[PDB]
RNA sequence: GGUUGCGGCCAUAUCUACCAGAAAGCACCGUUUCCCGUCCGAUCAACUGUAGUUAAGCUGGUAAGAGCCUGACCGAGUAGUGUAGUGGGUGACCAUACGCGAAACUCAGGUGCUGCAAUCU
RNA sequence: GAGAACAGAAAUCUCCAGUAGAACAAAAGGGUAAAAGCCCCCUUGAUUUUGAUUUUCAGUGUGAAUACAAACCAUGAAAGU
RNA sequence: AAGCUCGUAUCAGUUUUAUGAGGUAAAGCGAAUGAUUAGAGGUUCCGGGGUCGAAAUGACCUUGACCUAUUCUCAAACUUUAAAUAUGUAAGAAGUCCUUGUUACUUAAUUGAACGUGGACAUUUGAAUGAAGAGCUUUUAGUGGGCCAUUUUUGGUAAGC
């Protein structure tokens, strides 16, 4: 019975994890940025590893926030790579899911060398209305169990828009 | 090298057991307190008898182990591996310390020298369930075991069943009733706190009214 | 006091005094406190004298003050020195005297045998 | 060698009273306090600024000194023979009003109520605290109660 | 709830709840002590807040002090009540708070007998100023500006009525620094803005700058304003006249009896439900023990 | 009695799972010109009260529910303890006398009370 | 815990749970959750004057600390600190 | 030792009453933390084995560790609870209550705060027991190796240590 529990898109992060700081992360960054229109934002290393040859606060990755319309947009622009079809897995118990892509000139955008050539994880995070109860400053709260995403529930309405797939157990 | 039993009879110092502090600690010369068909069910064995200390005094992990192997083997020896369930109810973490003989007795604070258990009066030793037919059998193992340890301790029947708080009267009706409910070596109860589903699911047998 | 007695029943013997008991002994052994300076009563002029604003002015009426508490018992008894016994005459029936009146002793509260052994003391 | 320190040994006297930690509530600083008030020393362990000293934990005193953010409490401190006079500062965080003489000043009042009404009637006035008196007689029916006669028990194990 | 989530026994009994008017993200205690708490010097003098809150489109203003068994409400304003006075849309713009602190200032400077004296400003130029004292005579009332929650940003609607309490005559000790119209960089604070927003000036823009460029979208927002006949030219002249009248009645005169409490008690305890009887759930789990586990 | 703003005590108030909620109020909710803040008007700022919902928040009720609060000759006058003896015992330890006296356990009951102001079929 | 190209036990992104199981230079113990911890913004109160008070105590000194008085300042819308 | 000022005044190695403070004893552990015996039931795309396996994010056994409800046993530097004995304050005339002056402090405010003037209520004037009284000053001796017993208790196998 839902009048007013409609699923919409809180928000898209898309996120290149460039293993390393320098020319290739402000590329990435570039690429991120004209992929949202907004300034991406970086992310430092938290710990050091050295097998993967990275520093703590190394400044080692990229990601961008994007929602409403614009976040639709990018969604349908790497579903079409992913040709509609993701898995039974993929998919948060809380109701997220996200995928992922190489190859990100599949979305659109040219090749430029003077760049390269990167990969991209996709995670769109969903919601109904309302979600402001646990995002706001007062009275902050938690919303009912059968107001908040489901799994089931969020394969299902991604299932019923652009038909797209299930495909295994 | 280990100093007589004597020396550490008493509980004259407070508890002293391995911890982030002491931290050097012997491994304990006795580590098997279960013995016997320790996976039998309750209704196995009914009858239990103890091994009680009479005194406040130390038992010396050496001395509990060579007992414990003692009274298990008499009891295998004469009984069988499957006709006995032995378990001790005592675990020594006392660590006893010894001063280490060109100095004197200047800063003599020793070094961790062995384990013990302290044990007050009254205080179960050993506790040995097995059917009624086997009871003089069980009795003669403690008496042997009683040999392996200073000060007096008495051999006692239990009124209750086996290793169960209820005298076998009292755990007869909560059975022949249908509110018990068997386990790997011990049995659950049923209560009449909680969810009545999740009581329902557990104890079906029951709530029929009768046996 | 009953919590002053509880905390000194190892060393006094005490109970309940009767009317005889009581008698004998400000008759006998009953001084008063006059300017501490304590006197022999031996003539109710003495009481009177002193216990007289309280409406005391007989040995007997000290006695009887004494005996049912009284208004003014505090008074009547602070005036009484302290009674001097002499050694029980019979014994103390007892083989050993530190032990309370129940274990076959002499100190604790004898309900009534105080009665005796001040008696026996007086 | 030995830690003599400020603090020193004040671990559980100082303890938060479990499942009472955080913030301390409003009412703490809502009463109020004048000069010559009883009150009560207790360090509140999650305001380490203006507390006690140990010594005086569980002592009371009075106010001689009404600041903005404390109180001046007087105590008498047994050192050797004698009683000295210490002046604490105190945060008003680890102060409670003291109840030691409420019973005095209720006894006072109700004590000036009955004797106004002593002097309306004929004077009786019979207001001096005295100890608990011994019982008096009493007669003991049997109707309905005739006594259960006990023995001691022969010796059980029960283990 | 995950069962790989759901909390023990331990948990809960060792969990310590926090204050109930935390639990409902309510009271920021670490700012009401800080508010309320008085010197201990002068012992009785309540420090009087002016607690300021925001329902949905619609403005709180209370002055309030604490006690021990509970705060006490000295005057109270309510923004709904601006139809009185004259303003009959959007009681959450930056001037219906405004409209509000002034309304409660002088209410409370009336309720007091600060009224001929203190009138505070009149001829709002937009001006920073406090209600300075008065040369041997009584100092005026002060309170303390309760924003509770609020996120303090330069230029907001709770500074809006904070301006409106001052220039009712209330002394609120303030800076100027978070008013509409503070220059983030140089420090100058523009009063012509200032007093813009006191009025309307940024909601009348916005009505004549969609009044030619969208009237489907003016539509509907600001439908009222049409419906009652009146652009944005107007707006300065009905905030104005909603001050002279403030000013010249403070009154709050109540709501009508409209079915009185013991009938609303009555209406409404119709829908609130009293627990059930132990014997009532003894019964109800006996009926459960005996159609469900009675083999059906 | 409901509701809100501000509260006092800070679980009888919390946790888990369901179900119900008129009126009003809260709310979620629409918009980005302006003040303001963001990687993102999601948060924060502003505007509208218009376009939309009780779905959630919030309120109440249900559960041999967890937790929590209260009570009891429930256990227990037990454990421990102040005081006494030229008491027992090789000792370890122990019994007795005059007093004080728990915790666990068990069972029973309960699941917020209430201050100020405004508002409501 | 469940989720996202290379990506693996360990890189970065998201949501859910989370009474503190973290962090607060250091030893340990207290204490702390719209903070006392983490990110940020603005600062020099780690300042000036001479007294009282607490601990150690002889009620000497020193160390350390507390609460006021008189200044001049910092921060915040503010009460405040 | 000298005294001195006073004397039914105050005074107390004691009880009672009212009101506090404490973390030892005991207790607890199917409560936190830290130890510790035993099974039983769950769980992995996620430890190693290992039959079928071409493999499987594959089924299956295996042993492991984790989760659940139980189980035996413990703590000077562990603890929800929590004594006994010891411990703070109060039990009036320096009391209680009212009427309403001073100020530079404080209040929105003759608001409060502190100190005062006038007035009302006497020894049942505010528990017990005791008191060869209470209080005050100056100066100076010797001493500053200690040892023992019940009980609590540290080190040590112990000791007339
Ligand atoms: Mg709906
Ligand atoms: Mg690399
Ligand atoms: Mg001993
Ligand atoms: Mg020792
Ligand atoms: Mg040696
Ligand atoms: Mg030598
Ligand atoms: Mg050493
Ligand atoms: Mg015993
Ligand atoms: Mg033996
Ligand atoms: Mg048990
Ligand atoms: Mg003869
Ligand atoms: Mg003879
Ligand atoms: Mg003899
Ligand atoms: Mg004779
Ligand atoms: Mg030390
Ligand atoms: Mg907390
Ligand atoms: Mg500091
Ligand atoms: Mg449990
Ligand atoms: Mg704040
Ligand atoms: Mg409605
Ligand atoms: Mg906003
Ligand atoms: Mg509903
Ligand atoms: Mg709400
Ligand atoms: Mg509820
Ligand atoms: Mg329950
Ligand atoms: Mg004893
Ligand atoms: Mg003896
Ligand atoms: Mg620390
Ligand atoms: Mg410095
Ligand atoms: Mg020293
Ligand atoms: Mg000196
Ligand atoms: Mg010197
Ligand atoms: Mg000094
Ligand atoms: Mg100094
Ligand atoms: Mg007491
Ligand atoms: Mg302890
Ligand atoms: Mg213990
Ligand atoms: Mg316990
Ligand atoms: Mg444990
Ligand atoms: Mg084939
Ligand atoms: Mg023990
Ligand atoms: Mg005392
Ligand atoms: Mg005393
Ligand atoms: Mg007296
Ligand atoms: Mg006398
Ligand atoms: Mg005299
Ligand atoms: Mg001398
Ligand atoms: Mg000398
Ligand atoms: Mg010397
Ligand atoms: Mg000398
Ligand atoms: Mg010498
Ligand atoms: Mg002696
Ligand atoms: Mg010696």
């Amino acid at each position: 019975q839902n009048p007013m529990r409609d699923l919409k898109i809180e928000k898209l992060v898309l996120n290149i994890s460039v293993g390393e700081s320098g020319d290739r992360l402000t590329r990435a960054s570039k690429v991120l940025e004209q992929l949202s229109g907004q300034t991406p934002v970086q992310s430092k290393a938290r710990y050091t590893v050295r097998t993967f040859g990275i520093r703590r606060n190394e400044k080692i990755a990229v990601h961008v926030t994007v929602r409403g319309p614009k976040a639709e947009e990018i969604l349908e622009r790497g579903l079409k790579v992913k040709e509609y079809q993701l898995r039974d897995r993929n998919f948060s118990a809380t109701g997220n899911f996200g995928f992922g892509i190489d190859e990100h000139i599949d979305l659109g955008i040219k090749y430029d060398p003077s760049i390269g050539i990167f990969g991209m994880d996709f995670y769109v995070v969903m919601n109904r209305p309302g979600a402001r109860v646990t995002r706001r400053k007062r009275c902050k709260g938690t919303v009912g169990n059968s107001h908040k995403t489901t799994k089931e529930d969020t394969v299902s309405w991604f299932k019923q828009k652009y038909d797209a797939d299930v495909l295994d157990k | 090298a280990r100093r007589p039993a004597r020396c550490y009879r008493y509980q004259k110092n407070k508890p002293y057991p391995k911890s982030r502090y002491n931290r050097a600690v012997p491994d304990s010369k006795i580590r098997i307190y279960d013995l016997g068909k320790k996976k039998a069910t309750v209704d196995e064995f009914p009858l239990c008898v103890h091994l009680v200390s009479n005194e406040l005094e130390q038992l010396s992990s050496e001395a509990l182990e060579a007992a414990r192997i003692c009274a298990n083997k008499y009891m295998t020896t004469v009984s069988g591996r499957d006709a006995f369930h032995l378990r001790v109810r005592v675990h020594p973490f006392h660590v006893l310390r010894i001063n280490k003989m060109q100095q004197g007795m200047r800063g003599a604070w020793g070094k961790p020298h062995g384990l013990a258990a302290r044990v007050d009066i009254g205080q179960i030793i050993f506790s040995v369930r097995t059917k009624d037919s086997n009871k003089d059998v069980v009795v003669e193992g403690l008496r042997r075991a009683r040999y392996k340890f200073p000060g007096q301790q008495k051999i006692i029947l239990s009124k209750k069943w086996g290793f169960t708080n209820l005298d076998r009267p009292e755990y007869l009706k909560k059975r022949e009733a249908g509110e018990v409910k068997d386990d790997g070596a011990f049995v659950k109860f049923l209560s009449k706190k909680g969810s009545l589903e999740n009581n329902i699911r557990e104890f079906p047998e029951y709530f029929a009214a009768q046996a | 006091t009953l919590e002053l007695l509880k905390l000194i029943e190892p060393y006094v013997a005490y109970g309940y005094p009767s009317y005889s008991t009581i008698r004998q002994l400000v008759y006998k052994r009953g001084f008063g406190k006059i300017n501490k300076q304590r006197v022999p009563l031996s003539d109710n002029a003495i009481i009177e004298a002193n216990l007289g604003k309280y409406g005391i002015l007989s040995i007997d009426d000290l006695i009887h003050e004494i005996i049912t508490v009284g208004p003014h018992f505090k008074q009547a008894n602070n005036f009484l020195w302290p009674f001097k016994l002499s050694n029980p005459s019979g014994g103390w029936g007892v083989p050993r005297k530190f032990k309370h009146f129940i274990q076959g002793g002499s100190f604790g509260n004898r309900e009534e045998f105080i009665n005796k052994l001040v008696k026996s003391m007086n | 060698g030995k830690s003599h320190g400020y603090r020193s040994r004040t671990r559980y006297m100082f303890q938060r009273d479990f499942r009472k930690h955080g913030a301390v509530h409003l009412s703490t600083y809502l009463k109020v306090y004048k000069v010559g008030d009883i009150v009560d020393i207790k360090a509140n362990g999650s305001i380490q600024k203006g507390m006690p000293h140990k010594f005086y934990q569980g002592k009371t005193g009075v106010v001689y000194n009404v600041t903005k953010s404390s109180v001046g409490v007087i105590i008498n401190k047994m050192v050797g023979n004698r009683y000295l006079e210490k002046r604490l500062n105190l945060r008003v965080e680890h102060i409670k009003h003291s109840k030691c003489r409420q019973e005095f000043l209720e006894r006072v009042k109700a004590n000036a109520a009955k004797r106004a009404e002593a002097k309306a009637q004929g004077v009786a006035v019979q207001l001096k605290r005295q100890p608990a008196q011994p019982r008096e007689s009493r007669i003991v029916s049997t109707e309905g109660n005739v006594p259960q006669t006990l023995a001691p028990v022969p010796y059980e194990t029960f283990i | 709830a995950f069962q790989k989530d759901a909390k023990s026994s331990a948990y809960s009994s060792r969990f310590q709840t926090p204050f109930r008017r935390r639990r409902e993200g309510k009271t920021d205690y670490y700012q009401r002590k800080r508010l309320v708490t008085q010197h201990k010097a002068k012992y009785n003098t309540p420090k009087y807040r002016l607690v300021v809150r925001f329902t949905n489109k619609d403005i709180i203003c209370q002055i309030i002090s604490s006690t021990i068994t509970g705060d006490v409400v000295l005057a109270a304003a309510y923004s709904h009540e601006l139809p009185r006075y004259g303003i009959t849309h959007g009681l959450t713009n930056w001037a219906a708070a405004y409209a509000t602190g002034l309304l409660i200032a002088r209410r409370t400077l009336q309720k007091l007998g600060l009224d001929e004296t203190y009138k505070g400003v009149e001829e709002v130029e937009g001006e920073y100023e406090l209600t300075e004292a008065v040369e041997d005579g009584p100092r005026p009332f002060k309170v303390f500006l309760d924003i509770g929650l609020q996120r303090t940003t330069t230029g907001a609607r709770v500074f809006g009525a904070l301006k409106g309490a001052s220039d009712g005559g209330l002394y609120v000790p303030h800076s100027e620094n978070r008013f509409p119209g503070w220059d983030f960089e140089t420090e100058e604070i523009d009063p012509e803005l200032l007093r813009s927003y006191i009025f309307g000036g940024h909601v009348s823009q916005y009505m004549e700058e969609l009044a030619d460029d969208d009237e489907e979208r003016f539509s509907e927002l600001f439908k009222g304003y049409l419906a009652d006949d009146i652009d944005a030219d107007s707006l300065e002249d009905i905030y104005t006249s909603a001050h002279e009248a403030i000013r010249a009645d403070p009154a709050f005169k109540p709501t009508e009896k409209k079915f009185t409490k013991e009938q609303y008690a009555a209406e409404s305890k119709k829908y609130r439900q009293t627990k059930l009887s132990k014997e009532e759930r003894a019964a109800r789990v006996a009926a459960k023990i005996a159609a469900l586990a009675g083999q059906q």
